[PDB]
RNA sequence: GGUACGGCGGCCAUAGCGGGGGGGCCACACCCGGUCUCAUUUCGAACCCGGAAGUUAAGCCCCCCAGCGAUCCCGGUUGUACUGCCCUCCGAGAGGGGGCGGGAAGCCGGGGACGCCGCCGGCCA
RNA sequence: CUCAGGCGGGUCAGGAAUCCGCCGUAGAGUGCAAGGGCAAAAGCCGGCCUGACUGGACCCGUAACAGAGGCGGGUCCAGCCCCGAAAGGGUGGCCUAGCGAACCCCUGUGCCUCCCCGGUGGGGGCCAGGGAUGACAGAAAAGCUACCCUGGGGAUAACAGAGUCGUCUCGGGCGAGAGCCCAUAUCGACCCCGAGGCUUGCUACCUCGCUGUCGGCUCUUCCCAUCCUGGCCCUGCAGCAGGGGCCAAGGGUGGGGGUGUUCACCCAUUAAAGGGGAACGUGAGCUGGGUUUAGACCGUCGUGAGACAGGUCGGAUGCUA
RNA sequence: CAGGAUGGCCUCCCCGGAGGUAGGCGGUGGGGUAGAGCACUGAUUGGAGGUGCAGGGGGCGAAAGCCCCCGGCCUCCUGUCAAACUCCGAACCCACCGCCGCCGUAGAUGGGGGGAGUAGGGUGGCGGUGUAAGCCGUCCACCGAGAGGGGAACAACCCAGACCGGGGUUAAGGCCCCAAAGUGCCGGCUAAGUGUUACUCCAAAGGGUGUCCCGGGCCUUAGACAGGUCGAGGUCCGGGGCCCCGAAAAUGGACGGGGCUCAAGCCGGCCGCCGAGACCCCGGCGCACGGACCGAUUGGUCCGUGAUCGGGUAGGCGGGCGUGCCGGUGGCGUAGAAGCCGGGCC
RNA sequence: AUAGGAGGGUGCGGCCCGAAAGGAAUGAGCCUCCCCGAAGGAAACCGCGGCGACGCGGGAGUACGAGGGGAGGGGACCGGGGUUGCACCGUCCGUCUUGAAACACGGGGCAGGGAGUUCGCGGCCGUGGCGAGGUUAAGGGGGUUAAGCCCCGUAGCCGCAGGGAAACCGACAUGCCCGCAGCCGGGCUUAUGCCCGGUGAGGGGCGGGGUGCGAAAGCGCCCGGAGUCACGGCCGCGAG
């Protein structure tokens, strides 16, 4: 039987966490700044549920190109098109 | 060191990044030659495409052999004497073996194609092409058995 | 510059749980009393207001351990289990094997580990 | 503020009423399925409130890559507000389900408009909410055909062929046990490994611009896993006979009763009255009893036309090689 | 649902101007599969210890109660598991950055426009399902849409991807004859015509002092076994290679056939020789791109590069050949036009 | 009249034909000799290695080698064609289909006929005219054997200004930045060519502007002049 993709659709490994990290995450994460052309990587943190990308954009390389708010906008290439996504700082990690 | 490197199976059933990596290796065609460096990423290439092709050392007799005889300028013109002290002021065997040592490299001499159609074998290879050579085929590393065969085939 | 002094943090167990010894210049506490501020779906138990008669008994601070938990290094099991590419290699089949490239988990033995580190201030000098 | 459960102690009070202390990483709870997340909370108990709002942008998903009406979600600007000391939070439910085009109609709210002009009644238009299509990207909708017709399909069934052998037939390994003792004279549990394509089934690979079915008669031929006929071995083989097994396919394996029957049952003989393959051999050889059209009767089902792998009577067989 | 639309994949033309990434090396991130394991959730044999636990049943006692067991629940030991388990966890895959390599100013990545075809796929490896065949997805390798050389023929397996005329060497594989190339060489094995099968086709459990070997053993050269006397090795066990039994079908017959036994079979190797349109060379044609020169309507001659051009179904694009008639231009024919039969040349 | 394959393919050999159009007495097949020769490529013999099949060094890159030339002798064939023989290879044509030699359908032979046509609208491209303009329609006059030919014909249609359901309102003739080709200057380069710095049409991007929704912000569409007519072609829709 087809299954139409959901937003929690085959993430029950995915947006699982390690048993000793639950709680809240350090704040580092939350507070961290980036700048335009940089590059970061997106590493969803489940417990945040506001500013939450698509799940299939999890573990991807994108390059931020502005702000709104508190979200950043992050550009990706899923084959051929240019994805354009608002994503919160406590999802993203730098590159290197 | 210099690595000498000839294609031996053919161009059908080949997956596409085999082909990729041979067409960058420029090993186009069957009984085809190149010569590279042993850099990491050639070193990586050759691991990749290591089950149609075999790879060994070059001597500068050897190179300088190959030069002489299946070296071709644009054009496929023959590679003489004159020309190449025209163009870099020595002898084949002193540029094969500045090449061979490092100090300089192919491309220095202009309008030289870098591979070499080589000829058949004489006696066949002694190792069927479904085989490595450790175990008495004709593929992969070989070492300084290269020669042998590089001499065989011109 | 010292200090078995405190406040705000970083990594978030190699830092936790459980044990042993040591301390009260200042500082942190226990604690004396509830008119005023604040509160109990009763209780000044908590929270809050007012202080020093006593105490270092313990929170806290200094040092130590390897019982549990966690986790880093080395050696054995072991290049074992498993796996990417090629194959006119074997096997009735299941499945295995050769060449090149990767490579555990658990268990056993010997070490490590009872946390590092940043900004400022108090007291003394 | 901290749960489920457990331990020790308490008047009625016990397994379970209501309490007190300790252990307790969530083993509780969430409005609801499952998954994930939540412990000085997102859970429990309280205070206030209605942001479950108005005017609009950009973006992700349904629908990767790679097009989309409708729908859901995310990040924001402005307005008027809620909570809070403040930071900060609020565009419904912790995240993922609980729903739907065109046309038409109802309601709210302001504006435009109705054929030469002006007023009145009424109509039309723009924006927002609602009434449903579950076949859920949205026709309003019951059956028989055996009197059937047409266009196709071996993209798709029934017979046969092909693959497989679950099943069918026939062998083997081990040996618990039965056989006065004795496993193997004979039978051989519970388990396990195979052969054939002779029953049935499964698949849908060839054949639907046509390869005529079951049964019987006539005739030809082949396999052995042999019923008799030839020769042997074991025996719980005294003889006469039996049980098990081996070599062996030259010959035979017949006649009748009911039934369309193959088969099965029965009768009298016989050495025996074996099982099968050949397009389930053989309809350009025969017969046409059964099966499967068109007529008709009975039973049952259906309001009905009708239907029945339910009976029953009748129902064509082309040929100049 | 034997049919269509939007996309994906093909082709032709044009704009844009400096980059791009199929392969590889190193780095920064993501993952929870194979394997493994019990630390959660659910299963699981037995034993030990602790708990009166609404267990439950008996001894014991008018009754309240104790003493026995069995059961329930915890800790440990012991022996096992998981597609809807995970304290761990690869190979490997993906995103991004630097570089090597390759492609690109003879114009790529990219953008616009015109025309399509395609909506039954098959074989092969992997995954779920099924007794199996098969069904359903996935991988893009081969046929579809693919020539030539082999596997006896064979879609799919091996070599191999192909313009035309020649020469040579090799690939798959092959060398007793059919049939080009050895009755080739060394060591060993098989006695079964086993075999003469890379895969498309291939019979098992179970057994064999049948043979050739390896490794462990106990006795062990006047002493060990076969029958207290001889007087040289025995008696077991676990394995490896080949072979043997287990092994019955229908027209007469299948290692392709003949046939083959220190092989013409099988093992561990080796040496020569044959064998493609593949690889190399000579001459020729066309095509793509660039250039020079030259045409009064799309062009023509020549030159330079092509290891990185030459198979082809649906389909796209360019050139060319042929027929009737009309406006021009230049002509042929009764010394024989068109038409018709047989030949030469391009 | 002892021989097997869809009737053919490659190569040649018998028998036969062979004036013309094809070469050829200005020399054909043919015989002899000489020179250069790409890729490739032996052996006699000498020495050595291997148990052996055999190999290594010299001979030797030699003889030979596709082909490219020359000289001598002879004097009429060669190319081509019909049939047939030998060796090897080859299971017809069209079609649906994953799959055709098919026991799947259409296929006795020959000749003749036979199936993307016309109009309307629309999207594109190839070319030509004119150009902020383009272009006629019906129709009229002249001339003509004639329906050919010449001129007129601005009604009409498209474009020049877009936004909105409507009322209605109503825009850059360049303010600025990157920048290809071309142009200018400089360096290397024999030259080509490359590199560097400016200007840069066309191109891209900002800024500003009109209108619709709004309280505004902000967004959608549009704005710094290229369209129109004609011939031919591809395609979409409707007509058989």
């Amino acid at each position: 039987v087809q299954k139409a993709h959901s937003f929690r659709r085959k993430t029950r490994k995915k947006l699982s966490k390690h048993p000793r990290r639950r709680g809240l995450p350090p704040l580092t994460r939350f507070l961290q700044e980036f700048e335009v052309g940089q590059r970061v990587h997106i590493v969803i943190e489940p417990s945040y549920h506001k500013g939450m990308p698509d799940p299939r954009f999890h573990g991807r390389t994108g390059t931020v190109v502005g702000k709104r708010g508190e979200a950043y906008i992050v550009e990706i290439k899923d084959g051929s098109k240019v994805k354009t996504l608002f994503i919160h700082p406590v999802h993203l990690r730098p590159q290197k | 060191a210099k690595l000498a490197v000839i294609r031996i199976r053919g161009r059908v059933n080949v997956k596409r990044p085999v082909r990729d990596t041979l067409a960058m290796l420029r090993l186009h065609r069957v009984n085809h030659c190149v010569i590279v460096d042993d850099t990491p990423s050639y070193l990586g290439m050759l691991q990749k495409a290591k089950d149609y092709i075999t790879w060994g050392e070059i001597n500068a007799e050897t190179l300088a052999k190959l030069i002489r005889k299946r070296g071709r300028l644009i054009g496929n013109k023959p590679v003489t004497d004159e020309y190449v002290k025209e163009k870099l002021g020595m002898t084949i065997e002193e540029f094969a073996q500045k090449v061979v040592n490092g100090e300089m490299s192919l491309k220095d001499l202009p309008n030289l194609k870098p591979v070499f159609r080589l000829h058949p074998p004489r006696g066949g290879f002694r190792g069927s092409k479904k085989r490595s050579f450790k175990e008495g085929g004709a593929l992969g590393y070989r070492g300084e058995k290269i020669n042998e065969l590089i001499e065989r085939m011109l």
